């Protein structure tokens, strides 16, 4: 299970940036995906989830309405569309494969991350 | 910063060190399962413990966890120099809209 | 329930479901569809 | 709507027999068809179904692999090919027109049936 | 025979009699619609009731039915000599490969 | 219902090998199929499932990403393609016909299997 | 090995022997139906019991099943020499990605 | 878009009668057609449909087997052939051009209608 | 008739009069789009509303409608003498073999 | 590939006008063709399509029954015959070569158009 | 107009600007591929993008786009004075009889 | 079956060149033909097809309008007329006999090829 | 080039090697049959495999292959020195105007 | 040998013996009509059945047949000693250049 982040860079504030992850080693269409991020010097923060068939999309309240999560199953690719990026959105963004245990879930496989910096 | 973790933990090689994770009725005593991730300084967090006690087959049996009430924890026995890392707990908070919540993270230093 | 907790809940298993009848379901209208 | 069976008779076990149902009064090609049978002293047993376009076929477990169901739309005719007849296959065979209600289906028009006897 | 029916019922002309089917969670309590067929001694089954309560225009309002839980029923009011017949339930059992299942069949005897 | 298997033999680790389960006695296209395996001296392990129309495929975690399951409905044949064979993959592989009861499923008919050995 | 089974069971011809299959809240107590398979030394597994208590027409009534909580069971009465076999239980573990899980398998020895 | 009914009149029951519509203003061959009718003092009742290429036909349950719908694309003409007219078939018959919206269809252009009376 | 309409509605010129159309789980609650037709005293029906809310360019913006659950409705505002007409609702009933089904029609009377 | 249009000009309303598009650089007989128009100051409106062999024609609702599309393969020419011109038909008309991608089509090569004015 | 486009977009040379095209379940979210055309002030439109992401060899990699749900988009990077043009989107509306539908077009002004 | 290329050589860009294949061993008039080419150091590229009766011709997008394919059944010969040769047209050209399997076709017999060089 | 092939494969005489050919929904998974050709250094390509699995009588059974999903493959067993050659796959691409499309081509080197 | 036929069938005089013929999507299920020929040991084949069910005036009604899916068959009832013969099926394979294809041929042996 290999997840590969791509698309970081530096964003003038107010502008958009589109991130994505390519996957291999498993059947992409059978799994849900997550995005998480870590601002430098900060702990981990959950950002968004998309179901295996796009039936559900949930966002952290701090990014909802600014960020959009989507998938193209035929390309084994997960996308995150961030609009109106703020300074506070600076972080390393990571992909993870959704997993679930019993009364709560978890991510099992992780990629390496890519950095998005929002600055004038 | 939903689940409370100490900012730091340490001990001599060979010793047992622990990282706590404390929540409330909304996220640990809530009946939710606690998970742990280990992050090395320049990479992604990796699953260490899941289901409170279980672990990926790639994890040495030096690590274990447990829970009771609103308390949860991760213990490392036989601490090695290579265990220096940032440890995070993870759960689900009944009061929030997100699928996952994280604890604040704890930094483990091995006093080699 | 007068005080059901409303909305769509997170915290569910988002990974298809490998526990379903994989066979053809012989219970569907076998007639031509005039629509 | 008139449904008429033909082809019964007496056949020793192990041999084959072919039944057919001629139809008129409705557009044959727009409907699926069923065969059911009634042993001479028992209730009704479902035997087989064929879809209006011939794309699907289903068989009762008691006959699957021995019986074949088919249609010829240009002759407005339904056929049932029975191979490896067993004594247990003695029954009156009837054709019926497929109908469907909501969560389950039903037959609406029935033929008269024809008798197939399997015996030394 | 996944739908159980009494083997025989009876009554005098003018009386009310019932015929019923008992299923289970896979066939009636499963939400699958119940149908009834009538067979006279020397002919093919005729649809009597469909959709639990509906009936062909060729059936007099003497016959009616219902569905509740895993139970289904056919009621005949104003019983006539001409009602001597075999009555059957039909439904769909989700545990089987066949489209239709039938009940055992009940013979109604009118005590003329 | 007859299930027939062929394709085993011995290969060096790292090699690929394809197994094939031929079927007869039932309508292949109406059923999903399973593969399980039994390492010598061991119990049974589920390996893979394929839906009747190929719309879904699932794999045991121990083989996911290395094994592929597929169907050729026109020839009534089920295939398993194993890439990157490891020593741990030595086993008798068996095909089976999918069946389902209520809250869980089961296999009903079984093939005889074939032996795949992975060793220099 | 997901479902727990004893490695061995035995008894003399004419005796009754049982094979247990114990799970947990994720696989048996989870409401998932339990199935049993029989393997003879030189063949492919045969379905013995399905749906906890039902069985193929090829199985004599010497075999029966049961399910209570997380404990599933197979009993064999009228034990014959011919019953020497490996018996396996099967269910579905909701914590795993696979369609089927098997128990360890129990070898039944008939004390001829 | 003109649709013009012709061929009405009065017949004894048991007799046949043939209705038709001439069309103009649109490409006849690109659209399916419908017939509906309205008994005096009553609401509307759907009678039949024919597909643009003549490949499919569907009829109301009360007329199937007695009525035939057909079309000649080279003459821009829609026909309805009624056999065994019954007293109950007295109605004004109308042509309409098929249209389809999303989950259901509708007629958009209508003719003027013609009256068919059945009486002895 | 599988769609129920009131046989008659009325109002004074200038008032708003609504015509309902009630179906069930097989036609409106099933998601099939509802259409409306208008018939004047000596002519063929004219399409008034299509697609539940849309209308031909030949229809005054006085006519509009909606769909909710198994209910549908046509609202006529600014009632004019010229609106005296029969209005019919149309949909598709998945239990029947025909492409279209109609209600019985409602006559709108303008109280001039 | 080159598409050349000629035939515009100004006419009184109610008059007819025949436009044509001459082509070169490709095999005319292998491709379908389109006409679109652009009223001055407005965006693009699709008008009509003709199939490579002339077997099908489709028209925008706004012109069907008034406009005719046709072609003559022996002269590599596409024609549009407009009858009953209205003031609203004033536009620059363009021809284009049909192309098709997957689930929808597109034009690839375009002519330069010609202007048709309809006015008193 | 069938597809919705903003009437205007602008920016300074060197900037990135985007032009949206929003449809619905019948035209973009319907699975139909979206195409884009570029019209310069005194000529016929040129195919810019086809197949949602592909482009003619006569178009520099300055222009690219995507489609998600019911929203399609044209991105222009490294905006030049020479990009002043009208950009149009195109798709197919399954509710209409025509082969192609267009948006109203967006005029891109470069703020030299 | 022999297919023999002739007419290769070298020309300055802008000039024409005409290739052909003499054929024998089969009935030329019953088969369609293909031309393909291979630039030195490159893979294979399809160029053109001509139908057995000359009714259809198709060309690769990169050559249509510059190349013409033709045949003369009375001489059992296939021709390719190339006008405006470009440097980019340097390649070995080959004939192949059309064959067709089911959903796609193939060439079965191939010639020897001839080299056309375009250079100043 | 629309079909993807590795530029090179290899192995010692006596080895088994495979050559892949990967396409998409326009040319392999599209239901179009895949064909293979063999080219030796000084001549025209020769048909090796046709119809995905069939081959000319001039080809020894050392070469075989099949197609599934969007990936086709040529298997060579009993690799000989004589097998050094360029192998190409071929199909039909429904998005293009040409009858045939080819892959890049793979050179097979036998490590003698 | 394009169409598959058993090499031999048999039965005693008076009995029913059938001869199968199986093709595929290229030659029976392809919509091509199936024909049958009868060959006696010292002569040329005679047309027995044509058009799947029709036969020459020179053939007694002892021979009949049919075609369904990819299967075809010749039935002989009232088997006579004189029926000892070779029977062949014939069709057209859309993948081949020849007008006719034959099956392997079946010899019918009468058990006199």
């Amino acid at each position: 299970v290999q997840l590969v982040e791509s698309g970081g860079g530096v964003v003038p504030p107010g502008r958009s940036l589109r991130l994505s992850c390519a996957t291999s080693g498993f059947t992409f269409s059978n799994y849900g995906m997550h995005w998480v991020r870590q601002a430098p010097g900060k702990g981990l923060e959950w950002v968004a989830i998309i179901w295996y068939d796009g039936s559900r999309n949930f966002y952290a309240a701090s990014v909802e309405g600014r960020f959009t999560i989507s998938r193209d199953n035929s390309k084994n690719t997960l996308y995150l569309q961030m609009n109106s990026l703020r300074v506070e959105d600076t972080a390393v963004y990571y992909c993870a494969r959704a997993a679930y245990y019993d009364t709560s879930g978890y991510g099992d496989y992780w990629g390496q991350g890519t950095l998005v910096t929002v600055s004038s | 910063s939903v689940l409370t973790q100490p900012p730091s933990v340490s001990g001599a090689p060979g010793q047992t060190v622990t990282i706590s994770c404390t929540g409330g009725s909304s996220n640990i005593g809530a009946g939710y399962d606690v998970h742990w991730y280990q992050q090395l300084p320049g990479t992604a967090p990796k699953l260490l413990i899941y289901g409170n006690i279980n672990r990926p087959s790639g994890v040495p049996d030096r690590f274990s966890g447990s829970k009771s009430g609103t308390s949860a924890s991760l213990a490392i026995t036989g601490l090695q120099a290579e265990d220096e890392a940032d440890y995070y707990c993870q759960s689900y908070d009944r009061r929030l809209s997100g699928s996952w919540v994280f604890g604040g993270g704890t930094k483990l230093t091995v006093l080699g | 329930d007068p005080n059901a907790n409303p909305n769509v809940d997170p915290n569910a298993n988002p990974n298809v479901d490998p526990n379903a009848n994989p066979n053809v379901d012989p219970n569907a209208n076998p007639n031509a569809n005039p629509n």
